[PDB]
């Protein structure tokens, strides 16, 4: 996260973690249940072997709410294609259940036609993640969070250099240098309503980091909430 | 604004026009409560609220 605050005792539960061979984190998740972990499809090429941690606040120092857990299953969009990044959206199942707990808890998965209406149609979300805090920067020893705002998808459009699909959706500011960046990748954009998080984003890609006219590139969940319901099960 | 438009249809969480009727359903982990609007947490940390405790 370029700029931003840091998530206090209990702000940022449902943060996930993809650790790597190395005791090294590459990628952020999303908690949906104690089972399940939301991440984006492109973290799956980044290392051969990796875990999740989950109640992590400092990459440093040991918290009292970390757990580490051995992915079983993993699921991946079986229309993923890493030129245009489309359907980047993964699932993991696994091998032990998560203990909810202060810092550790899940987000809600939202109904397709409300979260349109309601929560697509609201200022901003919140995006988190111990990503880097410049774009020639290096990870974030602390978890960090940001209040993105969601950025009409016509502009949308004229402002990427790339592709915009259904599937994906503009947050952030124009020039403010204030952004999600590599590391944040596969993280989580959540909205807020009546004081309770549900998830609307994945974090994706962006052209660098805190770009002047460019923005964060985020996978509309949205469009895939029946496809992580088949997933919640086996 | 109408129903749902108009303040969610004073549901807590989703709403759906279910025959004009404002109809409210509940995330995982959550239970609808007598008056059918209001989400009631299973157990100790239940999705979506800030875990400040
Ligand atoms: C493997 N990893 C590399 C880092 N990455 C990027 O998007 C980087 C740095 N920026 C970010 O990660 C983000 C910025 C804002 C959000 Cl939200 S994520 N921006 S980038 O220009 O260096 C970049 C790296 C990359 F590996 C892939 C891409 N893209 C963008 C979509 C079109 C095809 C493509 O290869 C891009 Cl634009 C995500 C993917
Ligand atoms: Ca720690």
């Amino acid at each position: 996260i370029v700029g931003g605050q840091e998530c206090k005792d209990g702000e940022c539960p449902w943060q996930a973690l993809l650790i790597n061979e190395e005791n090294e984190g590459f990628c952020g998740g999303t908690i949906l249940s104690e089972f399940y972990i939301l991440t984006a499809a492109h973290c799956l090429y980044q290392a051969k072997r990796f875990k999740v941690r989950v109640g992590d606040r400092n990459t440093e120092q040991e918290e009292g709410g970390e757990a580490v857990h051995e992915v079983e299953v993993v699921i991946k969009h079986n229309r993923f294609t890493k030129e245009t990044y489309d359907f980047d959206i993964a699932v993991l199942r696994l091998k032990t259940p998560i203990t909810f707990r202060m810092n550790v808890a899940p987000a809600c998965l939202p109904e397709r036609d409300w979260a349109e209406s309601t929560l697509m149609t609201q200022k901003t979300g919140i995006v988190s993640g111990f990503g880097r805090t410049h774009e020639k920067g290096r990870q974030s020893t602390r978890l960090k969070m940001l209040e993105v705002p969601y950025v009409d998808r016509n502009s949308c459009k004229l402002s990427s250099s790339f592709i915009i699909t259904q599937n994906m959706f503009c947050a952030g500011y124009d020039t403010k240098q204030e952004d999600a960046c590599q590391g944040d990748s596969g993280g989580p954009h959540v909205t807020r309503f009546k004081d309770t998080y549900f998830v609307t984003g994945i974090v994706s890609w962006g052209e660098g980091c805190a770009r002047k006219g460019k923005y964060g590139i985020y996978t509309k969940v949205t469009a895939f909430l029946k496809w992580i319901d088949r997933s919640m099960k086996t | 604004r109408k129903l749902c438009s108009l303040d969610n249809g004073d549901c807590d969480q989703f709403c759906h026009e279910e025959q004009n009727s404002v109809v409210c359903s509940c995330a995982r982990g959550y239970t609808l409560a007598d008056n059918g609007k209001a989400c009631i947490p299973t157990g100790p940390y239940p999705c979506g609220k800030q875990t400040l405790e």
